[PDB]
């Protein structure tokens, strides 16, 4: 509280707005806070407190977004654009790592951890259970999409690292958890020749077969099936 | 029966009557009589909305006339000396006090009632507290918190009451509190504590029973303030209980996988020494390591004490109860940002569907931490649905940066500035892949560096790596004129590490390198013989190019509790620089390292140094070259004389004294730690006197020279630079200014045996790196 001018609110969306095009946010939401100080009954508190959060993911921080817009929904429940808070909470929690310092134009995406994954999943889960038909529906299922396939692959990296070791009668039950859990991915007919090649290495040959049975009945045409399951890099 | 229809309420600014049309328990068309007259008001008094509802019911227009919850705008700070205001702020922020926040007063009580018991912690006790509340604009509040604070809490006398087995000062010597002196008026080293005066308790417990006397009977402690609260006399009661003589400890209980007899060996104790109840501690740690790595991580252990007295001894009894032998179902990985996961699995042991050893477990977490990628990690073992054998060992880690660029200075004693520029990074944002440019720079030297290293290049690990260097070294520079060449050093070389086991890691190495040396306006005699047998000459001077294809072999262990501060451990380790055969200058140098320690005193330490190392040659080169043989004498060597003034000395035209080197070194090295005790503990100094020899012999007999011998006796027999075991006496002490801005190391050093020929070096100063 510096300035404490009198000012139009419109004229006060413009500059923040403006700003928010040129990088400015701690004093866009010290401007934001004073009209809402001022001017309580304003749907601008909470394209304020969108907007911030929306800027807090800009930059690191993410308690101060989480609480205003669980404040927000223990005091307006109702408001239209909650889904928007609801796909910016999705937002803030994907986590896209916007840095052009350590870019990556690849990024797999696969390395930040299972938490805030799952917990993506789950808001998003609860995203498409709340709104049927939101301003966004198919972006929702993408990201979804995108992100439990990164689930599968991250488990299929530990699964792979975990054979380059030995560890068959533990790649075994992390295959049978792929398998029985992790369906509907791409990274299943090469799951299912690393569980073949541990039962034969395991001295399993009726396990083998059967196993080997289920392939030719489940991937009848992979490159896995010619040329026997090897450890890449 | 009544059926609402649209129940006002009035009284409010801000309430958005559908927000509450949403929170009252019924809605439109509901009948309520009387139910919910006070849940209502607990569920708005909750989750913070308002404090003081009148419920009216009047004409379907409820009165709810409430005056709203306050709201803290913006918090006024000051005040607070010892706290920071920020960290005053945040910490209130934890209890809320957010933006408006529906303030209350009750928490403002809370919160008052918390700053004043948590300075009374300190050494603040008389606090006059008064946050003024002052009433802004339509509801926002400022807080203004005012703390008087006291002087300080010291003490006057440290007794206690049944004194009579060990004496007052003895007993204030070894506690972690002192009373005011000459020596603790800086950095209010006198201040109470709760916590401290907790841990100074318990430290006096542990210092009773170790010295064999049981149960310590503390009866009472009794705090005591002056006039006006500004000095405090702190009174202790206690009681002893006499020595013993512990000789019949026994253990029973099931020993399903383990044999006994393990156990029992692993039970170190003997009737001598009356006990050790830290050795009792220690051998519940390791019974607990061992009986519980064979599968049973929950082995409980119970002991109870079987007092004879008469004899006035106590046996203890282990009732050990295992069962229920442990497995691994799976392990996760949490906080991981910015790391691969095989990069965190790849160190680890306990694999997993094995039984779960905290053998492994401790050795895993050590070898994770010692990767240096994250601060904090732990090891939780939660238990699974599926509890028979079946566990789970989530993981938790915090992230820290490793990449950074590094632009650091130096002064030495004699060149003085040193530049070391460059940029490194332990993770290429990916793996880790470890790789840096580094290029040093003085007076003297230059060397430019590039490296790039993967600890895992096969499945287990091999630093594979590359790297291309620019070695260069010129001293013909300012009033220190040591022997004129410059050398310039470049190429690449494969440096191959193989752990042999899981706690050592040796490395070898091979590199094929080009070098460039240029001599001088005319040099000493052992510089002709070289440019003209391998270099070439140039008018009056010399130079030489060429390849020199080398080796190195390394094997280097250090366990020392801390890189700085360091404890009970030991730097140790070989090294080798043999350029292998194939081109020009074929030589060989071995060395070694041994820097044991000893923490033989609690506050004296004392340490047994000393490396020794050969340079041999062979092949066709006979000699060995002056560029790349040994400098004796400085400060790291033997803390006494100049720089590279060791061994003979050879007048040059006009009157200057060279030294050449030898091909065998060694040093031994001894000294006392002790800290300065003058304001408090703060880590920046350390005191230490060395007395220590050196070593520098030739082998040959030097007579002839440009005409006139720099050594009293016309044959001084150059076998050793002395009499035989080669080796210079001095001494002296060191001080070390230990702030993080790099070390500042003062020797001041005391010849001893001076030969007349031997110049000295009183006082030797070193800011910085110099590396």
């Amino acid at each position: 509280a510096q300035i404490t001018q009198d000012w139009s609110v419109e004229k006060l969306y413009a500059e923040a707005q403006d700003e928010l095009n040129s990088s400015n946010y701690t004093r866009a939401v010290k401007l934001y806070e004073i009209l809402e100080s001022r001017f309580p009954t304003s749907r601008h508190a909470r394209q304020s407190q969108l907007d911030t959060a929306y800027a807090y993911y800009k930059d690191d921080e993410k308690d101060k977004a989480l609480a205003a817009i669980e404040r927000f929904r223990r005091l307006h429940p109702q408001h239209p654009n909650m889904d928007y808070a609801l796909y910016l909470r999705g937002l803030v929690l994907f986590n896209e790592d916007q840095s052009f310092l350590n870019k990556l134009a690849s990024q797999d995406w696969s390395d930040r951890d299972p938490k805030a994954n799952r917990e993506a999943y789950q808001a998003f889960a609860e995203l498409v259970q709340r709104f049927p038909n939101s301003k966004y529906a198919a972006d929702a299922t993408a990201r979804m999409v995108k992100l439990v396939d990164a689930l599968g692959g991250n488990e299929m990296s530990v699964a792979r690292y975990y054979m380059k070791r030995g560890a068959y009668i533990a790649a075994a039950n992390r295959a049978k958890k792929i398998i029985g859990s992790y369906q509907n991915t791409r990274y299943v007919e090469e799951s299912l020749a690393i569980l073949e090649l541990a039962y034969k290495k395991l001295d399993k040959p009726q396990l083998a077969a059967d196993t080997r049975r289920v392939l030719e009945t489940n991937f009848p045409k992979s490159p896995f099936l010619t040329h026997a399951w090897q450890p890449d890099d | 029966d009544f059926t609402i229809q649209d129940i006002r309420v009035e009284g409010l600014q801000r309430t958005e009557p559908s927000t509450v049309f949403n929170y009252l328990p019924v809605k439109v068309g509901d009948t309520y009589n009387d139910t919910h007259g006070s849940a209502i008001i607990k569920s708005l008094y909750a989750t913070g909305f308002f404090d003081d509802v009148r419920v009216e019911t009047a004409d379907g227009q409820l009165l709810l006339t409430v005056i709203e919850r306050p709201t803290i705008g913006s918090l006024n700070i000051t005040g607070a000396k010892m706290l920071q205001n920020d960290a005053i702020k945040k910490n209130l922020e934890s209890f809320g006090l957010a933006q408006s926040q529906y303030f209350n007063q009750a928490t403002l009580n809370q919160a008052v009632a918390g700053l004043k018991e948590e300075y009374l912690g300190r050494g603040k006790l008389n606090i006059q507290i008064t946050p003024k509340v002052t009433k802004l604009a339509r509801n926002r509040v400022d807080i203004d918190i005012t703390i008087d604070e006291g002087k300080s809490a010291k003490i006057t006398d440290i007794e206690f009451e049944g004194n009579q087995v060990y004496s007052d000062r003895k007993l204030m010597r070894q506690m972690s509190l002192t009373e005011g002196g000459i020596w603790t008026w800086l950095t209010r080293s006198d201040r109470f504590d709760r916590q401290k005066f907790a841990q100074d308790m318990e430290k006096v417990t542990d210092f009773y029973q170790n010295n064999g006397y049981f149960d310590f009977r503390i009866l009472d402690t009794d705090i005591q303030t002056n006039e006006d609260k500004t000095r405090q006399t702190i009174k202790i009661t206690v009681h002893e209980g006499g020595r013993f003589r512990w000789g019949k400890v026994s253990i029973e209980g099931d020993t399903n996988e383990v044999p006994k007899a393990e156990l029992e060996k692993l039970l170190t104790m003997k009737p001598g020494k009356w006990y050790e109840r830290q050795q009792m501690t220690a051998v519940l740690g390791e019974i607990q390591n061992r009986m519980g790595s064979a599968g049973y991580a929950y082995s409980e252990i119970s002991v109870q004490p079987l007092p004879n007295a008469g004899t006035k001894t106590v046996d203890f009894v282990l009732h050990i109860e295992p069962g229920r032998k442990i497995y691994v179902n799976e392990i996760h990985i949490t906080g991981n940002n910015k790391t691969r996961d095989e990069v965190v699995r790849r160190e680890l042991r306990q694999m997993e569907s094995a039984p779960y050893d905290t053998s492994k477990l401790q050795r895993s977490k050590e070898r994770v931490e010692l990767l240096g990628y994250f601060d904090n990690v732990q090891f939780d073992a939660v238990p699974l649905a599926g509890t028979p054998d079946k566990v789970d060992l989530n993981m938790s880690l915090t992230e820290r940066s490793t990449g950074s660029l590094d632009l650091s200075a130096g002064w030495v004693q004699d060149t003085g500035l040193v530049m070391s520029a460059g940029v490194s990074q332990d993770n290429l944002f990916g793996t880790g892949k470890s790789a840096a440019l580094r290029a040093s720079r003085s007076k003297t030297t230059l060397n430019g560096s590039l490296s790039f290293t993967d600890p895992y290049f096969t499945a287990d690990g091999v630093s594979l790596g590359y790297d291309i260097y620019g070695k260069a070294f010129d001293p013909r520079k300012a009033s220190t004129s040591v022997k004129q060449y410059k050398t310039t050093t470049a190429g690449g070389g494969v440096r191959m590490g193989i752990p042999v086991t899981e706690y050592d890691r040796v490395n070898f190495g091979l590199a094929a390198e080009h070098l460039t040396v240029n001599t001088y306006n005319k040099a000493p005699k052992r510089y002709a013989d070289f440019i003209r047998k391998y270099g070439k000459t140039d008018g009056a001077d010399g130079s030489f190019k060429g390849l020199l294809y080398k080796g190195t072999v390394g094997w280097g262990r250090n366990k020392t509790d801390s890189a700085s501060w360091p404890t009970r451990g030991y730097l140790t380790g070989v090294n080798a620089e043999i350029a292998l055969p194939g081109s020009k200058l074929q030589y060989y140098s071995a060395t070694h390292n041994q820097t044991w320690f000893f923490p033989l005193s609690k506050t004296f330490t004392l340490m047994l140094g000393g490396e020794v190392g050969i340079a041999g040659g062979y092949g066709r080169t006979k000699e060995i070259p002056f560029f790349e043989n040994f400098y004796g004498g400085g400060l790291g060597s033997v803390r006494g004389y100049e720089s590279g003034t060791l061994g003979p000395k050879v007048y040059d035209e006009y009157g200057e004294k060279i030294s050449y080197g030898g091909n065998k070194k060694a040093n031994v090295s001894a000294e006392l730690l002790f800290p300065m005790p003058g304001a408090k503990d703060a880590r920046t100094v350390r005191l230490s006197l060395f007395a220590d020899a050196g070593s520098v012999w030739d082998g040959r007999t030097y007579t002839a020279a440009e005409n006139g011998n720099n050594k009293s006796v016309y044959s001084e027999n150059a076998h050793k630079s002395t009499f035989t075991n080669e080796l210079r006496y001095s001494a002296g002490g060191a001080v070390t200014w230990l702030s993080p801005l790099g070390p500042m190391k003062f020797s001041y050093a005391y010849p001893l045996k001076k030969k007349p020929e031997d110049e000295i070096q009183r006082f030797q100063f070193q800011l910085g790196t110099t590396f």
